[PDB]
């Protein structure tokens, strides 16, 4: 429960283990969103037709 | 040749994701990957403070 003393109890190799796997974690799920969604609307299929992506 | 979620014979032509999206035969198999995607990415700051 008490998470935020145990991150500054930690050694820093290990803080910046969870350092870079939190920042890394967060981005790589929200890519997996942004490839999903680009993707439903059909934005990924190349050459589709002139409709406009929703995210380019 | 670049990689590919889906299969890039057919000229590249298998991401239509047209007559419903939910009938998309690989569209589908994305959806599955999520839920391994966002509990791996939700555990992994709690598995790593343990
Ligand atoms: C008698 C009255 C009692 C109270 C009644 C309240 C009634 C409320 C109704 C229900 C609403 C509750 C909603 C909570 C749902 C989520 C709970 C949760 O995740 O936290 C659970 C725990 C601890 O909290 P708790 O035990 O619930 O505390 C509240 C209570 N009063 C208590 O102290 O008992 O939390 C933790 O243990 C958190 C750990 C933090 C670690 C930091 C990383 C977070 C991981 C997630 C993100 C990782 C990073 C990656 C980013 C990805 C982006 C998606
Ligand atoms: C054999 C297994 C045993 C298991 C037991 C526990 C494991 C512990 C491992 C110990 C050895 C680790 C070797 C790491 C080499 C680099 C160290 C480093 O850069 O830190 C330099 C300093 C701190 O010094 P420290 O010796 O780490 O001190 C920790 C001490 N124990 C403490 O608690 O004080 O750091 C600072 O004082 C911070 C300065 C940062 C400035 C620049 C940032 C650099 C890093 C930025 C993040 C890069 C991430 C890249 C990720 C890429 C992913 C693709
Ligand atoms: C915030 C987190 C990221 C967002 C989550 C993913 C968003 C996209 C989800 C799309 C999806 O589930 O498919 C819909 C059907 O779902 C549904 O009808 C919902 C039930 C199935 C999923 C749970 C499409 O809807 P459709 O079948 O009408 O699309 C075809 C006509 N455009
Ligand atoms: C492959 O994509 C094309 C166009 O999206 C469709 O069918 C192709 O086109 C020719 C000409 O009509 C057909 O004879 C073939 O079946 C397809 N070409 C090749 C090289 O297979 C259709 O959407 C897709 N067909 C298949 C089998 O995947």
């Amino acid at each position: 429960q008490d998470v935020f003393t145990t991150l500054v109890d930690l050694k820093w190799p290990h803080t910046l283990l969870i350092f870079t796997m939190s920042f890394l974690c967060s981005w790589l799920l929200f890519a997996m969103v942004w490839w999903l969604i680009a993707f439903a609307h059909g934005d990924l299929a190349p050459g589709e037709g002139t409709n406009v992506p929703c995210v380019t | 040749m670049p990689l590919a979620f889906c299969g890039t014979e057919n000229h590249s032509a298998a991401y239509r994701v047209d007559q419903g999206v939910l009938n998309n035969g690989c569209f589908v198999d994305a959806l599955n990957v999520v839920p391994h995607v966002f509990l791996l990415f939700i555990t992994f700051p709690i598995l790593f403070i343990g």
